[PDB]
């Protein structure tokens, strides 16, 4: 049925859609009332990987993939876990209407590295609510600044319609099939 | 997935 | 994770008392009100491992990093067709005593575990927990005895509340991973 | 530990 079962978390603030992100990922649906996760939850969907051909060559591969989703208010408490060392990669978001929690990402990055089974594991930054134009105070160069001095990709996404989602999601399982040993 | 701290099984690594 | 990395879960119809279980264990603290499990969670526990011969010989204590798992009841069977589900080495069956239709549904429970679990025949320890409430015990002894037998699963009457016969229980489930799995 | 439906890697198995 599938070929890798990779394992990934949904990290960040509290609100800043963490729960939306995954959700619209695996069913394409979307809620607006906010509900605070406890404990940790997860999701899991059934993706075809085809790789980054050299030159321009395909070899896809079934990937089981399985998404966590994390309590933003719990804040840095699980990461002391066997479970945390367990991750595979990280999706980092921060609210593109929240200043506050874009100014978070620093440490949020850093407590990633101190933690994680590697001290540079992969991950790929979001800055989701991209829909809420209106609403938005983060200013894109300064984003894209912060990505470029860690070296992660960078993407804008909204779960509420679905925009740069599945990209995002992709980006990071391209780095973990190309980081992993014996593919 | 091999790491500094750990190795992740991947059912490679 | 320091000699072996142990993931439980623990099922049962939701107010049985998985959640108060898995707190009494790790932390042996107990609450009284009733707040239901949405989604899953999972606490974490180092404890010491000592093997038994079938003579009763211990060996030496190997040091277990121990992942139990917490489920919604109210989900009851939603997504027992995950790789989670899958990936449980075994799995703390629970009913409470107070509560005769937990315990009549304990064999559908055991029949969606073989028919869903990385195996056809997991690892079973059957829990009748709330023991403590004896006035408003319902479950008859015997029964429960009659039907872990019949599957061939330890059965031990608990108490998240006071604490009794849960690490026993706990501890068995390791006994039989510990047995079963395979080493370099 | 080997199951007919899936092995789980133990950090044996
Ligand atoms: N317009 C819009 N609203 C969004 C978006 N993502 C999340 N929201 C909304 O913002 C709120 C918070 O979403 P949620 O996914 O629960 O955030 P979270 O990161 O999981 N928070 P927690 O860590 O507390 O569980 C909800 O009201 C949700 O509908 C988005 O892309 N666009
Ligand atoms: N006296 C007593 N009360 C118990 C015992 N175990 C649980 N309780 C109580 O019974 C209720 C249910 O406990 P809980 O652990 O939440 O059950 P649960 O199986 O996790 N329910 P859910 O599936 O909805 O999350 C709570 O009110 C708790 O205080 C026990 O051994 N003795
Ligand atoms: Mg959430
Ligand atoms: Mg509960």
């Amino acid at each position: 049925d599938y070929d890798y079962l990779i394992k990934f978390l949904a990290l960040g603030d509290s609100g800043v859609g963490k729960t939306s992100v995954l959700y619209q990922y695996t069913d394409g649906k979307f809620n607006s009332k906010f509900i605070t996760t406890v404990g940790i939850d997860f999701r899991e969907k059934r993706v075809v990987y085809r790789a980054s051909g050299p030159d321009g060559a395909g070899r896809g591969q079934r990937i089981h993939l399985q998404l966590w989703d994390t309590a933003g208010l719990e804040r840095f408490r699980s990461l002391t876990t066997a479970f945390f060392r367990d991750a595979m990669g990280f999706l980092l978001l921060f609210d593109l209407t929240n200043e506050q929690s874009f100014l978070n990402v620093r440490n949020w990055i850093s407590q990633l590295q101190m933690h994680a089974y590697s001290e540079n594991p992969d991950i790929v930054l979001c800055g989701n609510k991209s829909d809420l134009e209106d609403q938005r105070v983060v200013k894109e160069e300064e984003a894209i600044a912060l990505a470029e001095k860690y070296g992660i990709p960078y993407f804008e996404t909204s779960a509420a319609n679905g925009t740069n989602i599945s990209q995002a999601i992709e980006m990071l399982l391209d780095l973990i099939m190309k980081r992993m040993e014996r593919s | 997935l091999v790491g500094s701290r750990h190795t992740i099984a991947i059912n490679x690594r």
